[PDB]
């Protein structure tokens, strides 16, 4: 009866406390990602170990600008990820495209291509409003897998 | 009032609402309203994250989500108050361990046939099935033909729809087969007689609605959905092995979501082709689609390359 | 001028060549650094312990937007249509129309927060000195239906802290 | 209760191989100048209970293109010959007493690489296909460097069993006398088990990810728990075959105490390297074995053969 | 050298799509905005096309 | 004055996510038909 809703203080605390983010370097924004894993603001060892292969991940991250020829590549990679997946865009160019938003060869927005969750806003987000964009996503698991099996 | 061209980021003046619209069918309709422009208010029951795979469907500020239960007479009254057309796909397979299933085709489709009628919707719509007949069959197939009777009372204008057995991409109809790696294929019931029904391809049904969605001039007047040619054989169950070359679940697993040794086995062989006099399709057309050509796509198995069919 | 690097010759005498054969075969190098220069772990780590501690900045920083107002408020913006016309990205959108008394003000003012490239071109063209890039990285909401701003989102977002802003410009305005 | 002496072994070790993964990035943390997993612990010591549980919840895909019959019997190994090899290993009292058992390791050191060749082939094409082929090729050429330099010392101790090998290292820490060899006993186990400076098997640089690439969270805990069940064993061996402790027929307990404060120092060596050195570019990788490591290992064998005979030294065994 | 004289009225096809025949361009001399007297905005014959609907979003 | 008392946050749905709107007066002012008489 009540055991389920106490069980989700385990499984919904496990998936939020270990993340294996992929990253996409593409454009300027990649360097202000690196400095999140450099020792100043130290990304790993605060619970999130940095890049792994495409298969083993949970949260992919889009930096950079997405042209036409990169779209056929992304949408494929987003699939293969396992279940408990999310997409956290960052930078002013995954939100509606920085500038270049009027260009010919830039997709406009990268929400169009995938179901994106959290956003961050500015050429490079300051390597700070990154982590405070994740401490949104570790607080964006308040969800319960109870009340699907156990209501309907 | 419709503006511009129908590409995306356009208007085309219709709002909507689509109840259900998570599982196989509803996801595949809204995707045709996230194109020609709309305001598609899709509510949903329990699922916070299972609805995301939908969101890159309408452009921006088109589709919008709410939360509802459906036995509360308010939850259906808070949304619809602003709407033009509202269709209804709601309902499912097996009796739930919670919902007793009896009136969920009776009370629910009426519970949303509450103030919707009152509040001034229009072109309200509902679903039927080609095989549901109020004579005695079939325990699930019954209670569905009650809605055609019981619910039609309300909202004299419906254009309630009557399609066949459908085969989609992720659909469970033709996919119950080929999942049958098992002690062996045993037809229902070990007879090659009355297979098969009218297997229309899921595009044409979901292109029917939006063709009646502003039709005009179909309201109250119900239609039924032609299959392709023509009836079909036993070979359909052989055809599966001819080419195949032989939401909100859980964290670990689901206790019971079975093959249902119940109506399920007998719902598939009930056949009963029925009245032609319904208009019912080319009039709402123009669509009809075959089987032989469109059944490779949805069927891909452990060869993944050879076909030569 | 010049320099020449990696131009040298081995000495070739038996006082040396032991020193290079006491190296290959005994590993006397290659334990020099990474037997050591690695450890050398005994230094204090450098980490800004994030949810609490935070790092440095400067009064000229750029970030979330605002619209000030004087003492008793005038909505300092006069709608002179400039911060709109120097904008590289073309985020800004402005529609004036004469307010009731006859002093002009705005109606729609919308900074898109995806397109804005964070120049510092809209802080520096406003002659009446209204629009100002705030120093707060509060951001990151979950729906792109949102970040587009209207007017009456901005003012609050710029009256939520004016104790932050009104004390930066009076450090910085003496330089420019 | 002999069955409860076993199951008291398999279980209490799966905690080390678990909590190594934590001390993985603390020690390798302060080489970088930072702290290690911290926020969750409080000290971090609570991290690995959360990590063991994310995988088996996370959905285990199989490639549509695979042969499922091999995609099981292979990993159903990477966890046997890792947990069987532990059996006859004195600390001080081994669970089994095998007469000639030292030889029995090479039996189980040789039979694991025939679980690599399955998996990488079991699945599919060229990242795990020819990519699991040529990590076979290096793994078998670092045995001949091995069995010899294991066989050398055994001239210097008399037999194949391990109860003698505590007796002979009494007051002589067997690393004096053959210190030339001991080096090569180290670079081997580090080259054979696919660790830092010769890293190629598991990919990072030379390829994407070697041999792990296909397994999703489901099976890939086993390998990631198998590959660390070899590394803490060869290194829990070296120190019974070189740095000996002093048995005590009275306080057996003080044997192991001083024994894990050695084997646990020693191990923290494959972590103390990995921060440091780069990779070899597979040519140079074998090309440095025949030419370079090997000629000595033969030559020394012609030496430890004669040294007993030429001193009337011949060790007291059969 | 292959000089090969001939005459075929130069045209080019396929690069745009349906906007070849649908529209009508226009060639006109700009008229001088009259709020000011500066005569230098003249002097080049530009061209600009027909205008089609802009709607509201 | 003209500044707040306590505070707010950046929240994901609070319920209030603010979800912006349009700030302007109408446009073309459609015609009204005449009333009841012929
Ligand atoms: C995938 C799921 C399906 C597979 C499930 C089953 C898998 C089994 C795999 C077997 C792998 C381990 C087999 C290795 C055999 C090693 C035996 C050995 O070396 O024992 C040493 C010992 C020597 O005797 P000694 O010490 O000299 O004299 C003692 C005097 N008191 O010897 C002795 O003490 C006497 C020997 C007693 C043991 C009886 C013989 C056991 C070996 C049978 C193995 C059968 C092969 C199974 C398949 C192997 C495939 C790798
Ligand atoms: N016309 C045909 O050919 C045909 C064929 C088979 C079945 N049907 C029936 O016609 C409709 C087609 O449904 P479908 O193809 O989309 O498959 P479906 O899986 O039944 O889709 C129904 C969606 O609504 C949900 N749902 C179930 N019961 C609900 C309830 N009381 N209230 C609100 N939501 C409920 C379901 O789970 P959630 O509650 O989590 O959303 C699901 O998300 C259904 O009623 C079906 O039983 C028709
Ligand atoms: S906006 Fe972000 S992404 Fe686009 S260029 Fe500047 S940094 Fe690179
Ligand atoms: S701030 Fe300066 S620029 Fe922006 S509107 Fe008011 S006046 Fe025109
Ligand atoms: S901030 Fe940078 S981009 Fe946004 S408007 Fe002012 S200048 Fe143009």
């Amino acid at each position: 009866e009540y055991v389920v809703a106490k069980l989700d203080d385990l499984i919904n605390w496990a998936r939020r406390s270990s993340l294996w983010p992929m990253t996409f370097g593409l454009a300027c924004c990649a360097v202000e990602m690196m400095h999140m894993a450099a020792p100043r603001y130290d990304m790993d060892r605060f619970g999130v170990v940095f890049r792994a292969s495409p298969r083993q991940s949970d949260v992919m991250i889009v930096a950079g600008t997405l042209t036409n020829k990169m779209a056929p590549a992304l949408r494929k990679v987003y699939d293969q990820m396992p279940e408990p997946r999310y997409v956290v865009s960052m930078g002013s160019c995954a939100n509606g495209g920085g500038y270049y938003h009027y260009s010919y060869s830039v997709v406009r927005g990268c929400d169009r291509i995938v179901p994106v969750d959290i956003y961050v806003p500015g050429c490079p987000p300051t390597a700070e409003a990154l982590l405070y964009g994740i401490l949104q996503l570790q607080k964006k698991i308040k969800r319960e897998k109870r009340l699907r099996i156990w209501y309907r | 009032i419709p503006h511009g061209k129908g590409g995306r980021s356009s208007v085309s003046g219709i709002v909507a609402t689509v109840f259900g619209a998570t599982g196989f069918l509803g996801r595949y309709v809204v995707n045709h309203l996230g194109r020609m422009g709309s305001q598609v208010i899709v509510p949903h029951r329990c699922e916070p994250y299972d609805t995301m795979h939908l969101r890159p469907m309408g452009d921006l500020g088109q589709i919008i989500f709410m939360d509802w239960n459906g036995r509360d007479k308010d939850s259906i009254r808070r949304a619809v108050e602003h709407s033009s057309v509202v269709i209804n796909l709601v309902g499912r397979e097996w009796e739930t361990q919670n919902f007793d299933f009896e009136d969920v085709f009776v009370k629910i489709p009426q519970a949303i046939a509450q103030v919707s009628k009152e509040a001034g919707v229009e072109k309200f719509i509902h679903i039927s099935h080609l095989n549901a007949d109020i004579k005695s069959s079939s325990k699930y197939l019954r209670s569905k033909a009650v809605g055609e009777k019981e619910v039609r009372e309300t909202f004299p204008e419906a254009t309630i729809i009557k399609p066949a057995e459908i085969f989609g991409r992720e659909d469970r109809f033709l996919n119950y087969f080929a999942n049958i790696r098992w002690f062996g294929g045993v037809p229902l019931i070990s007879l090659g007689k009355k297979t098969v029904k009218q297997p229309v391809y899921i595009v044409d049904v979901t292109k029917g609605i939006i063709n009646a969605i502003k039709d005009p001039d179909a309201r109250g007047k119900t239609f039924a959905f032609v299959g392709p040619s023509r009836y079909l054989l036993f070979d359909l169950v052989q055809y599966v092995f001819a080419v195949a070359h032989r939401i909100g679940r859980l964290f670990e697993i689901s206790p019971f979501e079975p093959w249902t040794t119940r109506d399920k086995v007998e719902r598939i062989h009930t056949t009963d082709k029925i009245l032609p006099h319904l208009p019912g399709l080319e009039d709402l057309g123009v669509e009809a689609t075959p089987l032989e050509l469109k059944a490779i796509e949805v069927l891909r198995r452990h060869r993944t390359y050879r076909w030569l069919s | 001028t010049y320099k020449y690097v990696n131009l040298r010759e081995p000495s070739m005498d038996m006082k040396s060549v032991t020193d290079r054969a006491a190296q290959t075969l005994l590993w006397t190098e290659l334990i020099r650094g990474l037997g050591m220069t690695l450890s050398y772990l005994f230094r204090e780590p450098a980490t800004i312990n994030y949810p609490f501690e935070k790092g440095p900045l400067s009064p000229r920083f750029r970030g979330e937007h605002a619209l000030r107002r004087y003492p008793s408020g005038e909505e300092r913006c006069i709608a002179c249509k400039l911060c709109e016309a120097v904008c590289p990205a073309q985020a800004i959108t402005i529609e004036a129309e004469p307010r009731a008394d006859g002093s002009r003000r705005t109606t729609r003012y919308d900074i898109d927060m995806t397109k804005c490239i964070y120049c510092g071109f809209c802080q520096e063209a406003c002659p009446v000195d209204a629009i100002v890039e705030g120093p707060n990285f509060e951001f990151s909401t979950e729906t792109h239906e949102e970040l587009l701003y209207n007017k009456e989102k901005l003012l609050n977002n710029g009256d939520k802290w004016e104790a932050e802003i009104a004390a930066n410009i009076q450090a910085d305005y003496l330089y420019r | 209760m002999f069955m409860i002496n076993i199951l008291m072994l398999i279980i209490p070790i799966l905690l080390a191989v678990a909590f190594l993964t934590l001390v993985e990035r603390k020690v390798l943390g302060y080489m970088q100048l930072r702290k290690g997993p911290n926020v969750v612990g409080p000290y971090g010591l609570l991290q690995p209970i959360a990590d063991a549980i994310k995988l088996f919840i996370k959905e285990p895909l199989r490639p549509a293109t695979s042969s499922a019959s091999m995609f099981i019997l292979a990993p159903i190994m990477a966890l046997g010959l890792a947990l069987t090899m532990w059996i006859p290993l004195p600390m001080p009292y081994p669970l089994i007493n095998m007469n000639l058992g030292v030889l029995f390791m090479l039996a189980m050191s040789s039979l694991a690489v025939y679980s690599i060749l399955w998996s990488g082939w079991a699945s599919n094409s060229k990242y795990a296909l020819i990519g699991a082929l040529r990590a076979v090729a290096q793994t078998i050429s670092y045995e001949v460097t091995l069995a010899i330099i294991l066989l050398s010392v055994l001239l210097m101790s008399g037999s194949f069993t391990l109860s003698t090998l505590i007796t002979t290292q009494e007051q002589m820490w067997l690393i004096l006398p053959a210190w030339p060899l001991a080096m090569m006993w180290f670079i081997s186990t580090l080259a054979e088990t696919n660790r830092a400076p010769f890293d190629l098997t598991e990919g990072e640089s030379e390829l994407v990810s070697g041999f792990n690439v296909e397994y999703a969270a489901g099976p890939f805990a086993l390998f990631f728990m198998a590959e660390y069940a070899n590394i803490i064993m060869m290194n829990i061996f070296t120190a019974i075959l070189f740095l000996g402790t002093s048995h005590n027929p009275h306080m057996p307990e003080l044997y192991t105490i001083n024994f894990t404060i050695k084997s646990l120092l020693l191990t923290m060596s494959f972590l103390w390297i990995r921060a440091s050195y780069p990779r070899f570019r597979y040519d140079q990788l074998m090309h440095l074995l025949w030419k370079n490591f090997l000629p000595l290992t033969l030559a020394l064998c012609m030496w430890h053969v004669s040294l007993p005979i030429l001193t009337s030294g011949i060790p007291p065994q059969t | 050298i292959t000089v090969d004289e001939k005459l075929d009225i130069t045209t080019i096809t396929g690069v745009p799509e349906e906007h070849i025949k649908t529209r009508k361009a226009r060639i006109f001399v700009p008229a001088r905005n009259n709020m000011q007297s500066g005569v230098n905005n003249t002097k080049k014959w530009k061209m600009e096309f027909d205008t089609r609907e802009r709607w509201e979003n | 004055k003209f500044i707040w008392t306590n505070h707010k946050f950046n929240l994901s749905g609070t319920p209030q996510q603010y979800v912006p709107y349009s700030t302007t007066r109408k446009k073309i002012q459609e015609w009204v038909p005449p009333s009841t008489p012929y």
